[PDB]
């Protein structure tokens, strides 16, 4: 087995700026003039795309923003100019001997001006109150950065048995975040409390933003 | 057009097997070799084997007991098994064709999510999201629909049929008593709500639910 | 000319083969003015015997020299074999010297030539002396083509003492020499065989006895390597010394990558001691 | 022991090879017979059929080519023999210039000279296609046997010199063994055919010549057995050269060339 | 050089048809075990596209309907089912020998039900007419098949010196004809005269289509 | 998204020198060799010459004294010169990206017509078409515009700038008098017109005439 290391794990890098992945082999995966190592991207939820093949070649159809240098065990993955679209991890792949195996991905994130968090929260609907069951989940839509907590409110009191968090990655269009905070709730102790508020903590804004119902 | 699709059971009980068919499109497998990777969060992407145009193949050196693939070529159909599945398994399986000449995989497929767990399918129950007050209306108005009690992975949640596709956000699933919960939202013109009906179309093809469910303000 | 004794000093074997030779030349102008006397019999008979050592030993000499020349078109792999030669032509001179000594035995025992003054006693002694020289002075235990030189001339020497202490067994007899003459030819055709059979084996295109045993485990390496159908038409061989020559080619995937294969391919039979190695690669249809 | 001569029978330079060697054994008899240089001739035609029996054996691991060099080493050998034969010829003539009995007169030599003049007749001849070598050193052999021959009725003319004449045959069959002993030695270098030679500039412009190859280099061309050729190349091309094509094309021009086994190694150049 | 013949040189099948197309060599293309012949499409207004590389590797991206067999001098291009985007023009072309060379392309027409034109006469303009000169268009649009005729009649005289016509190739979508017919006039020669019909002969009515105008 | 674009005059007068520039992206001429092949009706495809990755170029015999062709791998561009223009060299002349390891072309760009001719250039004179009479309306109402007297070809005819492309038919030129008329058809809604404007864009590259014209019923 060759085993592939990733430096760094994650990057931060900005628009129109130049980011530098490297992959690192135990053993070298180049014979004879030539380097078997190849470059993958992996973006939201579709498989790995090939970038790069035997480490210098761009693969046919992808944009010539992307570059690949290197040989024995030192390679790198360059991206200049980084756009939006570029939000994703990358993978390298060698195959110079069997088995073929992967590094430790890389994730690019693209590093934009702050934006405040679209909160919004919805109370339970009928039927799910004919199932039995209170599930009351709040918002959070097109923010910068991804470090942002909620702090659920009802009638004056704080709850963390039932708070239910979600995290979106970055998208490829505005390069922003969207979280969805859910507290799932039984029928008796909905029916006693009468508000709700859910409350967002984010860098830029230190009022936080609450947004409540009265049921 | 070269496709590749794969066509897999979502949930496998542990210690049994596990059936992959990868149907082929745009090119033969008379001169081209399929490769199968999989990749799971704790072992990242792994390499599990290659069928060659031939029949020869070879598989990864761990795997080599409990796996086998075939081909056939007048169907354009490579069959992936693997047997005795335990919970480090669940992964999510692709089929690639490997890039000609090279030691790469050009065109890969969409990966079929298999989860190894002992519990039952369970069909979804998703709930429409809308707001408490039609009060402090603005310009632009979020909606969504809560999709609570369904396993295993994946769901796939589409609006009205994939014509609204423009400020959809399908936040990743979580898992709590050995179930998931998915939330979705989308955000709609005011003028557009509710004078223009909004569905939420909620896919499971593990228990082949297709609910088709519209929002009703309060 | 001048440029050869340039070439006679840079090598070590080849100055003590030129010292060698110019002994054997002073050796050969003595023993003739010994000759042109009346005792001329054996005189003239060892005088051809070692007028065949010279020409043996020129042989070796010339390989040797030989031996270090470029490439050009028509020797493409150089002159590099010239030393195989050396050691084949010497080991037939070493044959067909036993045959000569069988011969001599074979006279002397027959026809009494004892018209003498046993000056050639004394010149056996000078002799077995020069034997003793060289076998102490010779005594050893693309490039690199030496290893054959020393063991022919090493093996003539070895004789060339057997050849000489045969006449003292003579002379101690008379105070029988052909069951001498009988034992030395077989021990120097004895000792001579194994030098003849690896000079055939080389000659031959024959794979290397140090090479042999590793093909099949090679062979099984680049069979496992990926996309390689099938392996077909496989030829080593031995030029000169250390230098092995293959020849081999591959059935591969109609989309292998060739370039890995070709890679793994070197790398495999470049440790097995494979020096020069031709893959052809052919993609197969379907 | 059962089957080789039926593979004697097979060949027919072995079946020549074969009463030829019965030949000489008799008249070996007849000579011990009358006596109450020849045997060492015994044993190069020996060695002739030796190599043309061993010659059609088929491949294994150890001899991935066969043993169709044993005739190179055939030819080689009985050019070495024949030159000491001469110089054993010459020495020979030195003892009967400086040194009778005259048994039959030796008239069977008559007869003899009988025995080459047959073989002379019989022998004129002007992975496979093993047999070229064989016949041109048993040719020569039997063409120094007859000047021998002549060396000795010389002799009876002059006595009514021999040495002289052991020097003109000596040297004669010297110079006709020199091809023969130029070509094994030239084969048996791994020196390019002299036949392909010529042809070699041509095949090397033809292959520079094919899209798409930037570079030819260590070409190696020597000759097994007699008229089969092997080829060694190694070819630099571009990064996308349709190899199948160059390959083809490669072994179509140095085939008619006259090259049966050719190794074209292709290596795709980085840019 | 090779010449490649193509039969035959224009070949007409209907929809959900067989269409075979055969390229004869002079010489072999074939080097061991491989043909070095390929097969291109070129639809009216475009490259050519690459279909078959090696006689029987169907590239990357065309549809399973096209295949190719053959080897040494005789070729196959088989196309099934055929389908209305599939009207163009076929190339062979060899690659075995320098030069590179083509065949004559083979046409493949669309058979279909027989349509009539749409006959459409268009006087001429304003501002052509203040250029000194006279350009009447009949415009005959989707008909089938390709065999059509315009006469041109004024006041019932009939001319042929100024008749232009011209002919468009067969469409991709339903595999129609459009056919368009010029009468160029000078400024008296369109004064003078008042009627202008164009008449359309085509076998599908014996009546030909009547349009016309006085002006 | 591998592109090949083909940048040369129009006209050539004989005798003198033709230059074409064609600019590459979406892959590397250091690792991709460019063929150059031209399509004259009469003498169908001819296979002009390659360029290799090195620098390396192969032409066809019958034009290997007139022909030269340059690459920079910088800038991407493939540089096609060839001298002693006649009249049979009138055809449309193509940049081929080369299948990688056959001997085919996979890619090819859309070809630029290169006329040999003494005549100079002319801009067109566009002259929108109109149905005479606005009697006999039905579903389906013909409509185009007229390009005459322009010189060389191509004249690119294109209905609201794209945005309408149904029912359009652009029909092939014609020689009369060393000059070109070409027309246009397209079918419209009698709904549609003239109560939406319908417009055609004309291009002569050659001339550089971008007239845009009303249609105006009588
Ligand atoms: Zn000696
Ligand atoms: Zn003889």
């Amino acid at each position: 087995d060759i085993v592939l290391t990733q430096s760094p794990a994650s990057l931060a890098v900005s628009l129109r700026r130049r980011a530098t992945i490297s992959c690192r082999a135990s053993e070298s995966v180049d014979g004879y003039g030539h380097s078997f190592m190849h470059w993958y991207q992996q973006k939201s939820g579709q498989p790995p795309k090939l970038l790069i093949y035997r480490a210098s070649n761009l693969e046919s159809g992808v944009p010539a923003r992307f570059s690949g240098s290197g040989s024995r065990t030192d390679f790198t993955l360059t991206i200049d100019p980084v756009e939006a679209d570029d939000a994703a991890t990358y993978y390298c792949q060698q195959s110079n001997e069997d088995p073929y195996t992967f590094g430790s991905g890389t994730k690019l994130e693209i590093k934009r001006a702050d934006a405040a968090p679209t909160v919004s929260i919805f109370p339970p609907s009928s039927e799910q109150l004919t199932s039995g069951g209170a599930s009351v989940v709040c918002f959070l839509n097109n923010f910068y950065p991804k470090d942002i907590n909620v702090k659920w409110k009802i009638d004056g009191s704080e709850r963390q048995n039932g708070v239910l968090n979600s995290w979106t990655d970055q998208d490829s269009k505005d390069s922003t975040y969207s979280m969805s905070s859910t507290l799932t709730l039984t029928k008796d102790e909905y029916e006693r409390h009468n508000s709700y508020t859910c409350e967002a903590t984010h860098k830029t804004s230190t009022s936080p933003i609450v947004k409540s119902f009265n049921r | 057009e070269v496709q590749l699709q794969e066509s897999g059971p979502g949930l496998v009980a542990p210690s049994q097997s596990l059936s992959i068919t990868c149907t082929v499109s745009g090119f033969s497998l008379t001169n081209y070799a399929v490769h199968w990777v999989r990749q799971s969060p704790g072992k990242g992407l792994e390499w599990l084997g290659v069928i060659w145009s031939n029949g020869r193949t070879d598989y990864n050196a761990a795997f080599i007991s409990r796996l086998s693939i075939s081909k056939d070529n007048s169907k354009s159909q490579v069959f992936f098994k693997m047997n005795s599945l335990q919970a480090d398994d669940t992964a999510i399986y692709y089929c690639a064709r490997k890039l000609a000449y090279e030691g790469a995989m050009d065109y890969w497929g969409q990966g079929t999510s298999v989860t190894v767990s002992s519990a039952k399918t369970t069909p979804p129950s998703v709930y429409p999201l809308a707001p408490g007050s039609a009060a402090q209306t603005n310009s632009m108005v979020t909606l969504g629909c809560l999709v609570k009690g369904y396993f295993p992975e994946p769901v796939t949640v589409t609006w009205n049929s994939g014509s609204l596709s423009s400020g959809v956000h399908t936040f990743p699933a979580v898992l709590q008593s050995d179930l998931y919960t998915l939330s979705s939202s989308v955000t709609v013109p005011s003028s557009t709500w509710p004078s223009e009906t909004v569905t939420c179309n909620v896919a499971h093809p593990a228990s082949s639910t297709k609910v088709d469910k519209k929002i009703v303000p309060r | 000319i001048s440029g050869w004794f340039r070439s006679i000093l840079s090598d070590k074997t080849s100055r003590n083969l030129f010292f060698f030779l110019c002994l054997n030349l002073s050796f050969a102008f003595v023993e003739l003015l010994y000759g042109i006397w009346s005792n001329c019999l054996g005189l003239i008979s060892d005088s051809f015997h070692m007028f065949f050592d010279s020409t043996a030993i020129l042989a070796g000499l010339a390989a040797s020299v030989i031996s270090k020349w470029r490439d050009n078109d028509a020797f493409s792999y150089g002159y590099v074999r010239a030393e195989v030669l050396a050691g084949f032509v010497n080991g037939l001179f070493l044959i067909f010297t036993a045959f000569f000594i069988f011969s001599e035995g074979v006279e002397r025992a027959l026809a009494p030539p004892d018209v003498h003054h046993e000056r050639l006693l004394l010149v056996s002694i000078l002799g077995f002396v020069v034997n003793l020289i060289g076998i102490f002075v010779f005594k050893h235990g693309t490039t690199g083509p030496s290893r054959q030189i020393l063991q022919g001339v090493f093996l003539h020497i070895l004789a060339d003492t057997l050849g000489s202490i045969g006449v003292i067994a003579s002379a101690i007899m008379m105070q029988a020499d052909p069951i001498c003459s009988i034992l030395i030819a077989i021990l120097i055709v004895v000792s001579v065989i194994p030098l003849l059979r690896e000079s055939v084996g080389i000659l031959m295109q024959r794979t290397p006895p140090l090479l042999e045993n590793s093909l099949p485990q090679c062979y099984q390496r680049v069979q496992q390597l990926q996309g390689v159908y099938s392996l077909q038409e496989q030829h080593f061989w031995t030029l000169c010394s250390d230098v092995y020559v293959g020849t081999l080619k591959l059935i591969v995937a109609p989309d292998a990558d060739a370039r890995w294969i070709l890679s793994q391919t070197h790398n495999i039979f470049t440790q097995a001691g494979v020096r020069q190695l031709y893959v052809q690669i052919d993609f197969a249809a379907m």
